[PDB]
């Protein structure tokens, strides 16, 4: 099994604004209580689930504990980033599974909601806090 | 595990 995303980096600056503060308490929050949230909360134990060409053709994986735990810990520089690792996800299930496939039912639904969340988002970003590279 | 294989299901 490859390391899960990084979710911190000494070389990268911190950075919080008002839309990944929406984004962690309104967006993930109505996603991580789902139904169909359970598949994309982990990582994908590509070794555990007898998936062993996954990371051959998810070149980079994404769920939603690591994009929970990079908001948490402010990793993120704006709100487009954090969009694109939902949406990197979303994709993530799309071209690793079949279109008919419950799994992919499941994320539909999930990637419907997050679009309707994220259309409530904050039109104008205001930065709230920023720390410069350790 | 029989809470394991749910897993697996979905995810063919």
């Amino acid at each position: 099994n490859p390391p899960p995303p990084e979710t911190s980096n000494p070389n990268k600056p911190k950075r919080q604004t008002n839309q990944l503060q929406y984004l962690l308490r309104v967006v993930l929050k109505t996603l991580w209580k789902h139904q169909f949230a359970w598949p994309f909360q982990q990582p994908v134990d590509a070794v555990k689930l007898n998936l062993p060409d996954y990371y051959k053709i998810i070149k980079t994986p994404m769920d939603m504990g690591t994009i929970k735990k990079r908001l948490e810990n402010n990793y993120y520089w704006n709100a487009q980033e954090c969009i694109q690792d939902f949406n990197t996800m979303f994709t993530n299930c799309y071209i690793y599974n079949k279109p008919g496939d419950d799994i992919v039912l499941m994320a539909e639904a999930l990637e419907k909601l997050f679009l309707q969340k994220i259309n409530e988002l904050p039109t104008e970003e205001t930065e709230i806090m920023i720390v410069q590279a350790k | 595990k029989p809470s394991f294989y749910v897993y697996s299901r979905v995810k063919n």
